[PDB]
């Protein structure tokens, strides 16, 4: 993915989507899960393995103590995570991503998924006043270009990304 | 329907003003709420205009400049 | 203390007054901003409430004594040397919480400003002290705020005294606060302090900074290097032409400028020296540049006028020949083949020179440096070489900006650093002893 | 190469490398490393044309980079190059480029022009540093030629000690080193110089006796080196303000000089000046002959006399060899330059030798007829320093340079022409671009107040005064003023109001005051006028239309200096009134379209300060009814287009204006009422 | 009592006689180089008439002995230009004043 990430990038990928889709519940079962906390630590420890081997491989092509055995930072998933974290902010807008902040935020507050479905729902109405240009001038100078169009997702769809994103970014926020 | 008129225009802008933001300047608050009072009281303009009024003939209008000028 | 009975019996209640100054700084202080409209009010009558009950028990007098009395004293040494050291510590604290006092007793009480009006000449009197200039400062420009009286009483001596303290305490804008505070006053103008700080204040032009409009001046140079040493290769004498093809005096109402000559660069770095980069400044404007401008020779932003036949500015068709002899240290120009009767000499040498032209908007001008590089219009004088002859194999000969940074796009515009020393341009043989 | 990219604090030292200090937060490719008070290692190397994108969050106080889209990592897994930083006073892009590097720095005012902002940094919400803009950002960069400026009192090595001239002494200038005895001393040299100068006679004719010392003009000073401090250290003298030469190795055999040779037509050298801007001497050289070096305190003397522009020097009660001829007018500063090789190097003092004036008489007008020394608090002690900005003008000259032809050579052309408003400082002798005052304080808090006090000395009809202000204030400053864009807020202003009061001000209060009032005469043009312009009864345009009431009589005068007729002093001085009024009709369009966009860099820093001093000149020209016809569409029309329409765009009204933008708006609104006031008194007098 | 150095020549025999006017551009100058008027500045000939004692003297012969088209710099002692008054506001005591003066017309 670091290698190739900037291809997907000037042209977005449905296997980028499934992939990003993917990790999602790797991560949030990573999240929840407890026991398995503990498990990959003596995982690691018997393995031995050093972890950030990998990325000073994969840098080291490029020249680019305390936790000298292991880390919390530096754990794999949250490194794909990260790493995968562009394809998901390409693929949303901030024109959803500002309910998808307080969905965040309900989430913090401890929101469940069936309120923050429906509460999706009901505020997505609120239209602004008929200037607002952030919104409309990013779209409209991005569309006014006819021929290409993403406009093809479905509602579902789209609360469903809403939904995914949200929990991966409070957890990531989280930890 | 639009203001389509000085006063409209103006009794709607002072209130619009007013009702938007709580204003710290009395200076800016009594201009508004003169201005806003001259709007509904098109007729005290001529009233207090119509005292000061004075007319004069062709023949006493040089007179008449040099005596405003002093 | 005074009169001579300098003993132990002295009673100065040093820290007590210290203390009540302070008190009473506090005590006659405003009312705060952010309180509320009503408790703002409340405060301000009792503040006005105390400023008449002092004023009405004579207050000020005392304090005004009290000033008089540590002012027969000129340093806190000296008062330290009769009162003591500890006396001497304090002497100038003392003071200013006598002058803030003061001014906090007379502020924004219009009685009390008339009454001060009075004595408002005897606080003029030592306004050019430093330990109490800006006391006094401040209850004059409170005095001037409040009272028309004080204006009356204000005469020329006073302004002159204030406009002498502009001239020997440097910028302070509280002067200048205080000159429109003598200007006018709740509406009313007086012709007669106008008419005095004009006079009084401007023809000097030395105080308050001047303004004026300057035409922007950039500069054209060949990526020639001519520089003389002891054991290098270079020629000493150099030879180049400028010819006018159009100048208009007056594009803008400041007359063009049009300078021609040479320049030198501060040790071997290929940076001119000596001068900004900006604007404003041409050939001739500091000590790094010799220009000639038709009628003037320019060194050092100095011009002596130099007799020509039939002398003239820099017009269109005029061509001019500027020598440069680096032997005996010369700078000669020539005025459409007529010699200049004036020479720049003696000049530091020790740097590189190039021909260069210095002007504003509104010319078209032509380097002619020989060969292919434009045919010289006169015969050059002898020895001198054309300047084409001065380049190096590798490069080309090219006419380009003397700065750095011209008008260009913004996120296209390269910053450069530091530029490396042009060590290679005098080629100086050094063989391995043996 | 040797490149840092960051962020930098205002207070910023413009002679210390970036990072190196607590004021910036730098990545350096060259050996990838991060700086903040120290060094640390993150990120890889650049090559030649990679693109460094910086990133800030002043909210999660954090900060990026990225390498051509890549985001730079630390040694750890951090992404973040910095993480806890307050606020303060903000941050400003900021690079430093070493020997022979070049760089270019882009703010995105067009984003199309950033390389790698879509592929990092537009998904995450980060802005480009001049989107919202209109006008290119200022530049600021590390200036080259040191400037003289008054010691600090927090500096690190130099102290200066104002001593008070006492019955038996003198004022005294003591420069002492505070910094000797301790390591990171700074053994180099330095250029002091007293911040006056003593100037010249413009023309030379070619106890003590108190009339020979009131009709001289000879000024002397003198320089006490300190015993302990080597007097091949120190040399004593006076300097030019053309003196920019810091050189570690100085001596007096390399100071710029010059000779402008002028002779007759045939040879006959008839004149020789010398000119430099140094003229001192080496204390070394000036013992002489055999002195213990310590007994007493070296004492050169330096006599300036300037009916005839000649300096002499004064070992100790001994007249030295060396001296100098200067030229007429030249404005000469005292200067030492010290090697200081002691605590205490040397010691000014301000005092006067038999037959000669103080050094005061002659710095100081007030004192010229003054004997007794005396230290003024302007007098003080300035040092050669390197810690200055310079401003890059906005636009430069455009000049075509091309070769014509073999034969015709290089050909140089600039045709379009280019001003700057320059700021003169009188007592340093020195000139800058008035939009410098952007970061000077001080002289911008000055200036503002000496243009309050202009429009005080004028207030209220003085036009005495007004024209004497004109020589000061000309019509193209004024003009400049107002029409800039780059010019501080407070300047601005000062400058609108200096325009009105001077030139507008004394019609616009006699209009105003005669404003209530009606005199309609009874001429034909009176009974033209109707209510209403035709049988459908709708308003007019307020002021457009015929009005036959009386109005004051506008005339002016033209501020000559020349004539001596003395009858121009009634009545103001004469302004271009079509071209304000076009500059201001030009500007408030430009005003309103671009803060209908709300933009981050308004014209003075603020809305205030864009809106306040342009509507305020445009009242007064609408006031004094300059505007006729066309002009009042084309302002009804700014105000509000679709009220005043003829049969998306918002004018003032709908604009969120300030509240002092709202009261002026009031009074532009008041003055339309009464306009329409006056249209029913004539239309009643012409049915009457 | 003033005197005149050229900068650019004009026609050489037309000259300024009594009972014309003279149509000019100037720049006034200090000794020091600090502008105090300027016609050029206001976009606005100067125009005066020989003989009236409308200008100050020295700026009169200046202009008299000047010809027409002609571009000069003229030096006017105080005693001409001002005197120990000098001018309230603009002009210190005894100045010597520096003029450019293009006449541009006679009529």
């Amino acid at each position: 993915v670091d290698y190739n990430r900037a291809k997907w990038l000037k042209e977005p990928n449905p296997e980028a989507e499934e992939l990003f889709r993917m990790v999602a519940e790797v991560f949030i079962y990573w999240s929840k899960s407890h026991n398995f906390k503990r498990e990959e630590q003596n995982f690691v420890v018997q393995n031995e393995i050093n972890n950030m081997s990998f990325l000073i491989t994969d840098t080291k092509s490029k020249m680019s103590r305390k936790g000298d055995r292991y880390s919390m930072q530096t754990s794999l998933i949250v490194a794909a995570l990260k790493r995968l974290l562009p394809i998901g902010l390409n693929i949303c807008a901030p024109g959803d991503q500002e309910l998808i902040a307080l969905a965040k935020n309900r989430f913090s507050l401890k929101d469940t998924e069936d309120e923050v479905r429906d509460i999706i729902r009901s505020n997505i109405h609120l239209q602004g006043k008929l200037e607002d240009p952030a919104i409309r001038w990013q779209m409209a100078l991005y569309k006014d270009l006819p021929n290409r169009t993403d406009d093809t997702s479905d509602p579902e769809k789209t609360v469903e990304r809403v939904l995914d994103i949200a929990n991966v970014l409070f957890h990531l926020e989280q930890k | 329907k639009k203001s389509s008129t000085l006063q409209q225009l103006i009794s709607e802008t002072m209130v619009r003003w007013a009702q938007e933001s709580v204003i710290e300047d009395p200076e800016l608050v009594r201009a508004m709420f003169v201005l806003l009072h001259r709007q509904y009281d098109g007729i005290g303009g001529l009233v207090r205009a119509l005292p000061k009024t004075y007319t004069i003939n062709g023949v006493s209008v040089e007179d008449t400049i040099n005596l405003l000028a002093s | 203390l005074s009169k001579k009975a300098k003993a132990s019996t002295v009673d100065l209640p040093i820290e007590s007054v210290s203390l009540s100054l302070q008190d009473l700084i506090g005590y006659f202080h405003p009312p705060d901003e952010h309180l509320e409209h009503e408790d703002k009010q409340n405060r301000l009558r009792a503040l006005k409430n105390r400023q008449n009950l002092f004023q009405e028990e004579g207050m000020i007098n005392l304090v005004l004594e009290c000033i008089d009395r540590l002012h027969v004293y000129s340093s806190a040494a000296h008062f330290a040397d009769v009162a003591g050291r500890e006396a001497g510590e304090s002497w100038k604290s003392i003071l200013n919480s006598l002058y803030e006092l003061l001014a906090a007793l007379i502020r924004g009480n219009r009685k009390n400003c008339a009454q001060f009006s009075g004595s408002l000449d005897w606080l003029i009197s030592r306004l050019e002290r430093l330990e109490a200039s800006s006391g006094i400062l401040e209850v004059l420009h409170c005095v001037l705020v409040e009272s028309p009286e004080a204006l009356n009483i204000i005469k020329e001596g006073h302004i002159k005294s204030i406009i002498s303290l502009l001239d020997k305490h440097g910028r302070n804008h509280k002067v200048l606060d205080v000159l429109c505070s003598l200007c006018v006053c709740h509406g009313v103008a007086v012709r007669s302090n106008q008419h005095l700080i004009c006079d009084n204040l401007l023809p000097g032009r030395d105080l308050l900074l001047q303004t004026r409009l300057v035409n922007h001046v950039s500069s054209m140079r060949p990526n020639i290097f001519l520089g003389v040493s002891e054991g290098s290769a270079q020629y000493k004498k150099w030879y180049y032409e400028l010819m006018v093809d159009h100048t208009e005096p007056f594009v803008t109402a400041e007359a063009t400028h049009l300078r021609v000559g040479w320049a030198s660069t501060e040790g071997y770095s290929p940076y001119p020296g000596g001068g900004e980069e900006w604007g404003g400044n041409g050939v001739g404007d500091d000590l790094f540049s010799y220009g000639f401008d038709g009628l003037h020779l320019w060194s050092g932003c100095i011009a002596r006028t130099v007799s020509s036949p039939n002398q003239h500015l820099l017009r269109t068709d005029d061509v001019i020949s500027c020598c440069l002899d680096l032997s005996a240290p010369s700078i000669s120009f020539r005025i459409n083949g007529q010699p200049v009767q004036g020479m720049f000499e003696n000049f530091n040498i020790d740097g590189l020179f190039f021909p260069v032209v210095s002007f504003s908007a509104g010319i078209k001008v032509r380097f002619l440096l020989g060969g292919r590089h434009g045919e010289f219009k006169f015969l050059p004088p002898p020895g001198y070489a054309p300047c084409y002859e001065a380049v190096l194999p590798k490069e080309k000969l090219k006419v380009e900006h003397s700065r750095e940074y011209k008008q260009e796009r913004t996120y296209t515009r390269d910053l450069l650093g530091p530029t490396v020393s042009l060590t290679q341009a005098a080629f100086t043989p050094i063989p391995v002893d043996t | 190469g040797d490149m840092r990219v960051g962020w930098s604090r205002p207070g910023c030292q413009p002679d210390q490398e970036l990072g190196s200090d607590e004021r910036a937060f730098a990545f350096d490719g060259f050996k990838a490393q991060r700086w903040h008070q120290g060094n640390e290692h993150y990120g890889r190397s650049w090559q030649a044309g990679d693109v460094v994108g910086c990133m800030v969050d002043m909210n999660e106080h954090t900060m990026m980079f990225t390498l051509n889209g890549e985001i730079l990592l630390d040694d750890s897994g951090s992404e973040l190059a910095f993480k806890d930083f307050d606020v303060g006073d903000g941050f400003i892009p900021v690079c430093s480029l070493g020997v022979a590097q070049v760089g270019r720095m882009n703010f995105g005012k067009d984003v199309s022009t950033l390389k790698y902002f879509t592929i990092c940094g537009l998904q995450e919400g980060y802005e480009p540093f001049a989107v919202n803009t209109n006008r290119d950002i200022t530049m600021w960069l590390s200036k080259r030629l040191p400037q003289f400026l008054q010691v600090p009192s927090n500096h690190e090595h130099i102290e200066v000690t104002r001593i008070d001239g006492t019955i038996d002494s003198s004022p005294c200038l003591k420069v002492t080193q505070k910094s000797f005895g301790s390591q990171n001393s700074n053994t180099d040299i330095m250029f002091y110089r007293l911040s006056m100068p003593i100037e010249c006679a413009e023309v030379f004719s070619k106890r003590d006796d108190y009339d020979f010392l009131m009709q001289t003009s000879t000024y002397y000073y003198s320089v006490r080196i300190f015993p302990g401090q080597e007097p091949a250290n120190v040399w004593v003298g006076w300097i030019t303000s053309d003196f920019h030469q810091y050189d570690t190795g100085f001596d007096l055999d390399r100071v710029r000089t010059v000779t402008v040779t002028l002779g007759d037509e045939k040879g006959k050298v008839h004149e020789s000046i010398k000119r430099s801007n140094c003229y001192m001497v080496c204390a070394g050289e000036s013992m002489s002959p055999g002195q213990g070096r310590n007994n007493n305190g070296l004492e050169i003397g330096c006599v300036v006399d300037a009916a005839s522009g000649l300096l002499t020097f004064i070992a100790n009660g001994k007249e030295l060899s060396t001296y100098y001829q200067v030229e007429p007018s030249t404005k000469l500063f005292p200067a030492v330059f010290a090697q200081a090789t002691s605590p205490n190097v040397f010691q000014f003092e301000l005092g006067r030798i038999k037959n000669v004036m103080p050094l005061s008489a002659g710095l100081f007008k007030s004192e010229h007829k003054n004997p007794v020394p005396q230290c003024p608090p302007r007098l003080h002690v300035q040092f050669l320093s390197h810690v200055l900005w310079s401003r890059m003008p906005n636009q430069f000259l455009k000049v075509d340079v091309s070769r014509i032809s073999e034969r015709q050579g290089w050909l140089v052309q600039c045709l379009d022409p280019l001003q700057f408003m320059s700021l003169h400082i009188p007592e340093e002798n020195r000139s800058v671009d008035i939009l410098e005052l952007t970061e000077q304080e001080e002289l911008l808090k000055f200036h503002y107040h000496t243009l309050r006090l202009y429009s005080a000395v004028c207030a209220l009809g003085n036009h005495r005064v007004a024209h004497a202000l004109c020589s000061h204030v000309d019509e193209p400053q004024l003009l400049y003023a107002i029409e800039n864009k780059y010019m501080p807020g407070l300047l601005r202003a000062g400058y609108y109001d200096l325009l009105i009061d001077i030139h507008l001000s004394s019609y616009a209060t006699a209009r105003l005051m005669m404003n209530n009032e009606y005199i309609v005469p009874m001429t034909e043009e009176t009974k033209s006028i109707t209510l209403f312009p035709d049988e459908n009864k709708k308003h007019g345009l307020p002021g457009i239309g015929l009005s036959t009431s009386l109005r004051p009589r506008m005339q002016f005068s033209s501020p000559s200096f020349v004539s001596i007729s003395n009858e121009c002093y009634q009545y103001s001085p004469e302004f271009p009134l079509d071209i304000l009024k076009s500059k201001t009709i030009q500007m408030l369009t430009e005003a309103v379209k671009e803060g209908s966009l709300h933009a981050r860099d308004p014209v003075g820093g603020t809305t205030e300060f864009l809106f306040v001093p342009l509507i305020k000149l445009f009242y007064t020209l609408l006031i004094m009814g300059i505007f006729h016809n066309e002009d009042l569409k084309h302002i009804l029309q700014l105000i509000e287009p679709s009220v005043f329409k003829e049969a998306p765009k918002e004018g003032l009204l709908q604009m969120k204006l300030p509240e002092p933008v709202k009261l002026q708006m009031c009074l532009l609104l008041q003055y339309l009422c009464d306009c329409q006031v006056r249209h029913r008194i004539e239309a009643i007098v012409a049915f009457s | 009592g003033v005197e005149i150095e050229t900068i650019s020549p004009g026609d050489g025999r037309t000259f300024p006689k009594k009972g014309q006017t003279c149509v000019v551009h100037y720049t006034g100058m200090l000794q020091n180089g600090k502008k105090f008027d300027s016609s050029r500045d206001r976009n606005k000939p100067f125009k005066f008439r020989i003989g009236k004692q409308e200008v100050i003297k020295g700026f009169e012969e200046g202009a008299a002995q000047m010809s027409l088209g002609q571009r000069a710099k003229l030096t006017c002692t105080p005693d001409v230009a001002y005197g120990a008054t000098g001018h309230p506001g603009v002009i210190p005591p005894n100045a010597t004043l520096i003029f450019d003066v293009e006449l541009l017309n006679l009529e």
